[PDB]
């Protein structure tokens, strides 16, 4: 609320454009996977090649799923931990562990 | 594993990964880190020459550098980073036009890509105009190639100190040290 | 060679031939050989050798008296001959390093040297090889070596016992110049000598006071 | 590069480049348009700076000319007295004229020249003026730069090979003595047991002052 | 075992009292002998130092940080005194240098002197300029012999000092300051 709105704005209509492009006719849940070659959550986006090795292919999946899952997690006590102190992370971490 | 250059005599005739950071990906993602190293240690060279030419000497160009907004060399004479934060407004796109262009002409104008079967770190012409690199042998290359890679290391080491060295207490625990933004300013 | 060391440590001095403590002789400290490191450590101690009987012949001479041609007198008569060398001209001191390492960029010139009948003190030349003086533009009469003769088509076994004197020789000299340069700096360091005496500044030092020059003539903050 | 090196001074130079401008690049054009810029810009110094050491000896000993150059004024030969300072005299158009004349030298050096001296051709090798083909000039205009009187043709291969030694070795003498003239004239103590000299002038590697 | 070490004053033979080897391994008799080595080499550089400060000495001629105004003579002639004389910083930088040396040292020897490899021995930090580089093997190990007796009564030396400061006129020949 502080940030000026424009701010979001633009960030939202970003990732808006973003999405809208990554999957061109491919939104809903009859036409995206259609194909018998788009697995879940490959949008293409691997730079680097880490995918053209295919022995660490699973491991890196694994790793970004259970981060994932943990990331969802934190963020919700994040989220929740600022609701109930109305102070940022570390603040309410270093009230917690103060002295009494 | 990467076993291809860069390990000199401080860990000694073998490779320096703790956590890998290499098996996990293919053959290009290692030369792709090649052409990182390389860029940051030339970067980070570049940086440690400018960060001692503005923060102690001092040897401005002579003459004016807006034209415009009557910006002098001489008026850019306080700080490390915040003169960075003084250069008017169009002369950083001019510095970045230069830096953009270097680049995309050397990842399309230069045949073999590095993620390809090419070599991380070639030349268009821009690298080595009179000829300093001449006909000194294969062998002597090579010790110079390894004296790029460590002191690249050094030198990258040595801006992460002198960024963090007035912002971060101590941290470096030297008595010297300049004040100003760790961070520029964001760019242009 | 490794073997023709003990073997001339033997003919300069029979009850202790090959006496080397130092472990430095195998060194190749310049990461050429030993037979270079050899060669290396001989052309340094003729060198030396060579230098310390001209400075302590120097020092016996105008320690007493001098030359007179034009107004060297001055120069002379002022505390001890280093300190006289210390307050010379520096255009004058100049000349002489400059004068002297021209003969050194002469004496290791390969061109120069090869053209004598010999190679490099580090490449199988005999150490110590000064060549003789035809290669020039305009003729030069003196040599350094045999400037008026004084020499001639000696026998090699007398060429081979005038090097062990001059080895050996050098070496007493090398020893007494470093006492009267001690004796002249610290009193009462060298316990047989007590007449030398007067400051020589830092003798290690040519230039001093005197000689401006472009800057990094800071003889302040010094050492003992 | 050896022979000419050798055949100029075998003792403190066999081959005797610390940085290494021989077998280098110079504009992605190759080692031999290299080799050959650097030999005429060597031989192109060396002559510029024996007319120059020439001029300022001559110029500093009092030599000046007669008549009233630029009649008008009196920026002329009697203005000066330090040789930079004689030149910083030359009000505005002596010294755009005497570009000029310098900037058609060159390029007809570099025009005339039958083969390039980097693409194959001798360096210091300065072409004849061409026959009445060039703009209203009614004459070869006899000046040339190379023989201007038919005296010099008598010498042959070897006596020229022999002049050409001669003027790198005079050149890279006469580039050492103008700069130490030059470093008198401006900082004293610099280059000592040469003749003494005034300081004076400023930025002498600057025309238009 | 056998090892080096054994030599004179001993007979040849292994000096070891009270138990302290057939309860060790090979890898437990090579850190005895690199926690050994590493103790004869700080206790002779330990021994140069406190002589060469305590005794006589020129000392080093500077200032030793110009900022804070503590100079090389305001040190003392003692050490505790001298050590504590040394500010923060200086000590920080001492500690961590050597800190970082060590570490490159575990980590930059190619076999570990208890995995393989020769206990005591770095190839950093050692002999820069070839002093050692190409000596005989029978002569190598008579200079090994040498840093091991020498170390070891560099350390005799050390604790004599130590001794000798905290609790007065231990050390008969060594005063009471
Ligand atoms: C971002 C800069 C960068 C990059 C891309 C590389 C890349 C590489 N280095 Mg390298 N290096 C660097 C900086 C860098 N280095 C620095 C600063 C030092 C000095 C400490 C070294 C010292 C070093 C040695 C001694 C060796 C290598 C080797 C290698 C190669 C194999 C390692 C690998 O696969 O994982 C590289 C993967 C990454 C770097 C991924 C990025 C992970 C980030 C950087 C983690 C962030 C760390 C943290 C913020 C740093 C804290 C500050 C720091 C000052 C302590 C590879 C090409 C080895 C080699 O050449 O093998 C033949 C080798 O032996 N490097
Ligand atoms: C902004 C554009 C740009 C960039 C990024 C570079 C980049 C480079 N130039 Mg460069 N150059 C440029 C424009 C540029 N040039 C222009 C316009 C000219 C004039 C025609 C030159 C003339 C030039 C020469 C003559 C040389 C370079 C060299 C270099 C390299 C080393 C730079 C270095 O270490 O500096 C760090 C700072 C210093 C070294 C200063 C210390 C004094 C580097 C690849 C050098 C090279 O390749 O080395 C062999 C070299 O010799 N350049
Ligand atoms: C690169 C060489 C060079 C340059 C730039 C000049 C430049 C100049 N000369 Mg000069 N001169 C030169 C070579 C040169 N000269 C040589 C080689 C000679 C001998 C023939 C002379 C003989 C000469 C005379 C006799 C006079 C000049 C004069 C002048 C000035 C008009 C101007 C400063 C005139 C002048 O202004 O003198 C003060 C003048 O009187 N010069
Ligand atoms: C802590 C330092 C230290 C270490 C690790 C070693 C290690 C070793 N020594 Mg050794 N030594 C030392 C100090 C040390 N030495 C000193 C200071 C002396 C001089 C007195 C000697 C004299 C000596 C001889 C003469 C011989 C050895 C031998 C050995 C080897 C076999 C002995 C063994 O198994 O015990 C290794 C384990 C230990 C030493 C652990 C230490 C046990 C307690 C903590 C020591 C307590 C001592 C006490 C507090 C000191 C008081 C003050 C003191 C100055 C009197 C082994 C490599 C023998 C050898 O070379 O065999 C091949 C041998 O013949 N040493
Ligand atoms: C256990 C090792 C040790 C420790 C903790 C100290 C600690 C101290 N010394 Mg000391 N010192 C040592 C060994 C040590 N010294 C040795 C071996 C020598 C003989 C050369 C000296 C000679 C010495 C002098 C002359 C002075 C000190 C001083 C001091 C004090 C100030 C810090 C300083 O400048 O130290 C400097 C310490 C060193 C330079 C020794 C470093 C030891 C490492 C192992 C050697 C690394 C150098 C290496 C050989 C590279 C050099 C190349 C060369 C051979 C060409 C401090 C209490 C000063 C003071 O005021 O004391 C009260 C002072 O003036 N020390
Ligand atoms: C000579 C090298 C050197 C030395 C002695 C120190 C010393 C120190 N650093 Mg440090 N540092 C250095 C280089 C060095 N730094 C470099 C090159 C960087 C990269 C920019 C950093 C970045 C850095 C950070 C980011 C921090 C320190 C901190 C510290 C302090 C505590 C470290 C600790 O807990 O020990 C750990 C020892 C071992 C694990 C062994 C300590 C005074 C901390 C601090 O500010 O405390 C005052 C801190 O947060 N350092
Ligand atoms: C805490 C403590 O106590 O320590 C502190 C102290 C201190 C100092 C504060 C610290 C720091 C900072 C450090 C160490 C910074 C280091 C920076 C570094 C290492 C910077 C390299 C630049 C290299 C360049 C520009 C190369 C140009 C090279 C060029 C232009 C060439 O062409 C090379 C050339 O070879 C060719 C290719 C051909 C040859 O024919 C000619 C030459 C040779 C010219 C640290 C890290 O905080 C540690
Ligand atoms: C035929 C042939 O082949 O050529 C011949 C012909 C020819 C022309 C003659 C030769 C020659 C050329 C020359 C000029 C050779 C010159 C040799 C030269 C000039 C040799 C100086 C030595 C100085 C010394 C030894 C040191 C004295 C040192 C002394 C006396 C001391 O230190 C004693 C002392 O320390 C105590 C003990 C205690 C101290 O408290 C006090 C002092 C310090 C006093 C040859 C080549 O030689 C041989
Ligand atoms: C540290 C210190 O001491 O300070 C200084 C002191 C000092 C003295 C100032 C110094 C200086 C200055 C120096 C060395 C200056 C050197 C100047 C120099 C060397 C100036 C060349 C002129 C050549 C000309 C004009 C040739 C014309 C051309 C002529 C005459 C020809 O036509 C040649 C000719 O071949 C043709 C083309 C055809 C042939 O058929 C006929 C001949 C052969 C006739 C120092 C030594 O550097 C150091
Ligand atoms: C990265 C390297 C670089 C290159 C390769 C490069 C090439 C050219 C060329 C092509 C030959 C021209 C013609 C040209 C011209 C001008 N440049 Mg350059 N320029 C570079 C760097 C900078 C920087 C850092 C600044 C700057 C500027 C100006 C001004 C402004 C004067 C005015 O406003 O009156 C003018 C006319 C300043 C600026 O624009 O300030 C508003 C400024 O700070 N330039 N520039
Ligand atoms: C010099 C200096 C300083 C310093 C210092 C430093 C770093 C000093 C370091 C000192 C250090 C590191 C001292 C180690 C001693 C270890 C000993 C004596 C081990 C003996 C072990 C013995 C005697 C074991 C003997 C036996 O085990 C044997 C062999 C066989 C067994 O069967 C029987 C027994 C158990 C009996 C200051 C203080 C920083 C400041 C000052 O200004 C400058």
């Amino acid at each position: 609320s502080s940030t000026p709105p424009e701010a979001l704005a633009q960030i939202v209509l970003v990732l808006s454009i973003i999405e809208f492009n990554s999957n061109k006719d491919k939104w809903t849940m009859d036409t995206m996977f259609t194909d018998p070659a788009r697995e879940p959550g490959n949008l293409g986006f691997d730079p680097l090649k880490f995918g053209e090795n295919k022995e660490t292919r699973e491991r890196l999946a694994m790793a970004e799923l259970k981060n994932g899952r943990l990331a969802m997690i934190a963020f919700s006590g994040m989220i929740h931990q600022t609701f109930v102190t109305g102070k940022p992370l570390f603040a309410s971490l270093n009230d917690i562990f103060s002295s009494p | 594993v990467s076993d291809m250059e860069g390990t000199g005599p401080e860990t000694g005739g073998k490779v320096f990964d703790p956590m890998g950071l290499s098996k996990i990906a293919s053959a290009e993602t290692l030369a792709w880190y090649r052409a990182a190293e390389l860029k940051h240690s030339r970067v980070a060279m570049a940086a440690v020459t400018g960060w001692a030419w503005v923060s102690s000497g001092g040897p401005l160009f002579p003459g004016y550098l807006s034209v415009e907004q009557g910006v002098t060399f001489e008026s850019l004479g306080r700080d490390g980073y915040a003169a960075w934060a003084a250069v008017p407004e169009a002369g950083k796109f001019q510095i970045l036009g230069v830096i953009g262009i270097l680049e995309i002409l050397s990842e399309s104008a230069v045949k073999p890509h590095y993620m390809a079967g090419g070599t991380p770190g070639k030349v268009p012409l821009l690298w080595d105009p009179l000829g300093f690199t001449a006909k000194l042998s294969p062998e002597t290359l090579a010790r110079k190639r390894l004296a790029e890679l460590k002191n690249g290391r050094l030198a990258m080491i040595g801006v992460m100190s002198l960024v963090s060295a007035h912002f971060i207490p101590n941290s470096v625990p030297l008595l010297p040290g300049s004040v100003x933004x760790x961070x520029x300013x964001x760019x242009x | 060679a490794m073997s023709a060391l003990p073997e001339l440590s033997k003919k300069l001095n029979p009850v202790l031939g090959y006496w080397d403590p130092l472990n430095l002789a195998e060194l190749n400290f310049w990461g050429a050989g030993d037979d270079a490191t050899v060669g290396f450590l001989r052309h340094a101690e003729i060198k030396h050798g060579r230098v310390a009987m001209a400075a302590f012949v120097g020092y016996c001479v105008q320690s007493n008296v001098h030359f007179p041609w034009a107004p060297f007198n001055s120069i002379p008569t002022n505390i001890a001959p280093a300190e006289q060398w210390a307050q010379l001209p520096e255009a004058a001191k100049w000349q002489i390093i400059l004068f002297v390492g021209f003969l050194e960029v002469y004496s290791e010139h390969s061109f120069i040297l090869e053209k004598y009948g010999q190679k490099h003190y580090m490449k199988g030349g005999k150490p110590g090889f000064f060549p003789d003086f035809d290669t020039m533009v305009h003729p030069v009469p003196l040599n350094l070596w045999d400037p008026l003769k004084a020499y001639k088509g000696a026998s090699a076994e007398r060429k081979a016992d005038g090097l062990l004197k001059e080895v050996n020789n050098g070496r007493l000299a090398m020893i007494g110049i470093m006492g009267f340069c001690a004796e002249a700096r610290v009193p009462g360091a060298v316990p047989a000598l007590s007449n030398i005496a007067h400051y020589a500044g830092d003798p290690m030092a040519p230039f001093a006071a005197n000689f401006h020059l472009p800057g990094f003539a800071s003889x302040x903050x010094x050492x003992x | 590069s050896k022979e000419e090196l050798a055949t100029a001074l075998n003792p403190v130079v066999g081959y005797f480049d610390p940085l290494g401008l021989a077998t280098a690049d110079f504009w992605s054009q190759g080692n031999e348009a290299t080799w050959g810029w650097l030999r005429h810009a060597e031989i192109k110094h060396g002559r510029v700076a024996m007319f120059a050491f020439v001029g300022y000896i001559a110029q500093y000993n009092g030599l000046h000319f007669g008549f009233p150059l630029s009649l008008p004024e009196s920026p002329s030969y009697a203005a000066g007295l330090t040789p930079p300072e004689q030149w910083d005299a030359l009000p505005l158009l002596a010294k755009a004229q005497i570009f000029t004349f310098i900037g058609f030298l060159e390029f007809w050096s570099e025009l005339g020249m039958e083969t390039h001296y980097m693409k194959g051709g001798r360096p210091g090798d300065y072409p004849d003026f061409p026959k009445a083909g060039v703009i209203p000039v009614t004459p070869v205009k006899v000046f040339n730069l190379y023989d201007p009187f038919g005296f010099a043709g008598k010498r042959s291969e070897e006596q020229k090979a022999k002049g050409l030694l001669a003027e790198i070795n005079n050149g890279r003498a006469a580039m050492i003595g103008i700069m130490a003239f030059l470093a008198e004239q401006k900082i004293p103590g610099s280059v000592p047991w040469g003749p003494h000299l005034k300081p004076y002038a400023g930025e002498v590697m600057a025309p238009f002052m």
